[PDB]
């Protein structure tokens, strides 16, 4: 894998406190997946 | 079959493109007369297609030309 | 054969008309405000003829006062479609040289 | 047979022409409430097909009515009104002509594009072997 | 070109529809045993390939 | 065979506008 | 090789268009309590992904709701209204979508002038030496 | 040896189909307005096989069709054109230095 | 991506249980 | 002497470097707003070393938004244009010593 | 022959509401 | 592959056994 | 300002104590 | 049913084709020349 | 460094 991948724009540009994306997609960006 | 025929094929296919290129060119200029003139059933993207391709036909036209000068302008120049 | 008449068509001629049915637009939006003054138009196909006259514009609205048959609406209308068509007759009468000189040249 | 893309993108532009005239007959007769009740102006579209039996050519197949119901108005004063005091008005939208008007200006001024750069390989082919 | 500019176009086109029955309803605000209409928006979505 | 249609506006929203006439669609 | 260029460039305006559609669905049904089958639409945002192990294209991996809590308002004469009077309705947020629309617009012509700019170098190349 | 085949090689067959996957490219582009009509695809490696001795492929769209029924992505067909030009134009270059060569070994020029 | 099969006509369905 | 490499010297492999400059360079611009995709560079004196006797991070000026990117779409438009100009150049360079090669060998 | 008056306001009037001096008006139709 | 990615096909639901029981 | 190891994705806490 | 990539590449093949019968030709007539003027 | 310059760390 070592795939990176995210909502773009402006929803994940936020402060992580208004959870408004999926926690299975926040992960996704770390880079584990 | 004679060298004759041969010849006479090629000559057809020549004659056959000089009025190919000939009813192009034709073709183009009633159509820019026409939209020129002001006449409404005439459209500008067809009179630009009809000189574009009369352009391109006519630009090998002259291709062929040289290219037929050339090759009697090299014959000359044989020991013989 | 083999002459400029034929070789330009009629295109060396439309140019000019062109010109001239500008002139008179470019005077009646002018004029538009200056009373007892007839809006002018130009018969296309009399300079077609005159190739191989300046006549009067009836309203479709009566005047105020003023006696001027200038309507704007019509006038810009028609200086632009001059214009689109002026443009064109420069691009065939140009291609009639460009072609011209390709076939003396040779190249 | 040289100039197969020209073919195709000239029907394009004659295609494309056609839409936006019928597209300015339907903005300039959005109002014409005209007489009667059925010779009353209605939206006009044309219709586009594409023969696949290399190029298919698009073909305008003739200009069909919109089905969509005319748009009543209650004016029993305008002299060509009705027993009800209904004129009907053709049902031309403003917003789907609008959006017609972009997508043909957008669709035929793309075709000259590729018209335009067909010629241009057209042009190179002429200088192979030079 | 994109279909977003019909996307969004089929969306302008029923707000205005929305704004005519809600127009109708102040029309008729004086009118005897008259029911306002409800009037709101459905999500239908385009089931296919992508 | 052929593939025809009213295109732009009156093509591109859900059928359930009906502004296509049925014979073209 | 700058064909290369091409595919990522292509790649990445397919991803701004796919990403505009979702801005223009998530304006348009900002405000609908219904839906297709039987489900409330919920905001919808495409995932953009990129495969490290050159060039990294950028490719869609599917559209992924908006986890925001649906907006419930006290609408208790509607009939979709539940127990306690209250209906609910998407979560799209105006303020988001609008600046997805400039920036999925603006990262859509960038990528524009990245191709055309790398189309001129092929073409310098293939003038090289004569 | 000494043959026209085995001078020009590919670059003869390869600048046929480039030219004709640009009018495949073009007619998808004329027709991206018309209602059902799906996008043509032209596979090369098949079209040069075919081409160097003598089948309806479909370009699977990205998003769903808005009603109209047409496939055709706009935005991919003018950059499949880009391509198709450029190595066209290089398929030529290819093709006629060929000629050249060949012309420049039988005169010593 | 390219196939064989042409792709399929998009529904748009007003309700989904109509189908 | 008298060797294509001695020739055409280091612009026969300046070339494809930059290329590759460009090919790093366009990537960035179409990963800038992929989330936690992490800007990359490349260093062209080592890449050039490499090429001739036969990528890294790029820091970030400001922190991101969020989304874990670190592709500032200023800073890549600017060195697009310079590797491009560069490479033209590059080719100017690269393709005179071909004709001055091939001047040389007809004497005209 | 020269066509002239006052352009505007007062000539886009009837001619009852006398703004206009009567020797301008005159000239609105033909001189020379 | 995402998780809680939406799909493209009609959404399989409950009236009309046909779907609660066909996979 | 190139280096070879990643930058650090930056962290928007709201409390910064917790992180 | 032709193209001008069928044209060109047999407008080439044809001056291929007549420059290389040429100047066999004329290599051939000049060793025949070059043999008649000898000393015998 | 400037004599007041924010950090970029948590304080």
């Amino acid at each position: 894998g070592n795939m990176v991948a995210g909502i773009p724009g402006a929803l994940s540009n936020q402060p992580p406190a208004d959870a408004s994306i999926p926690q299975d997609v926040a992960q996704m960006k770390d880079g584990s997946v | 079959a004679s060298g004759a025929k041969v010849g006479a094929d090629f000559n057809d296919l020549l004659t056959k493109a000089i009025n190919n290129v000939n009813t192009l060119q034709k073709a183009s200029g009633d159509l820019q007369t026409r939209f020129d003139r002001g006449d409404a059933d005439v459209s500008l993207s067809d009179v630009m297609i009809a000189r574009n391709k009369s352009s391109v036909a006519f630009d090998a036209t002259v291709q062929i030309r040289n290219k037929l000068v050339e090759a009697y302008k090299d014959l000359m120049n044989m020991p013989v | 054969a083999i002459s400029f008449d034929n070789a330009l068509g009629i295109h060396q001629h439309t140019v000019g008309v062109r010109e001239r049915n500008a002139e008179v637009i470019s005077t009646n939006i002018a004029q538009a405000n200056t009373p007892g003054y007839k809006a002018r138009g130009l018969d296309f196909a009399k300079e077609l003829q005159a190739a191989t006259d300046k006549l009067y514009r009836l309203p479709t609205q009566p005047d105020t006062g003023d006696g001027n048959t200038v309507d704007l609406d019509l006038e810009r209308n028609l200086f632009m479609q001059n214009q689109i068509r002026h443009q064109a007759s420069l691009d065939f009468l140009g291609s009639k040289f460009k072609n011209l000189t390709k076939a003396i040249k040779g190249e | 047979s040289l100039f197969n893309v020209f073919n195709v993108t000239g029907s394009a532009m004659s295609a494309e022409s056609v839409r936006l005239n019928t597209t300015s007959s339907n903005l300039a007769n959005a109002d014409s409430v005209s007489s009667s009740a059925k010779d009353t102006y209605k939206a006009r579209h044309a219709v586009f097909g594409a023969e696949l039996s290399d190029t298919v050519p698009v073909k305008v197949m003739g200009i069909v009515e919109s089905d969509k119901p005319l748009s009543a108005e209650y004016n029993p004063d305008h002299p060509l009104a009705n027993e009800e005091g209904y004129i009907y008005k053709p049902n031309v939208n403003v917003m789907e002509e609008m959006a017609n008007m972009i997508s043909a200006s957008r669709a035929y001024q793309t075709n000259v594009q590729v018209a335009d750069s067909s010629k241009q390989m057209l042009l190179r082919t002429l200088q192979m072997g030079q | 070109m994109d279909r977003a500019l019909f996307l969004a176009m089929s969306g302008a086109k029923q707000n205005m529809q929305a704004l005519q029955l809600r127009a109708n309803n102040l029309a008729n605000v004086s009118t005897t045993g008259f029911r306002a209409d409800l009037a709101q928006a459905r999500s239908m979505q385009a089931y296919g390939e992508g």
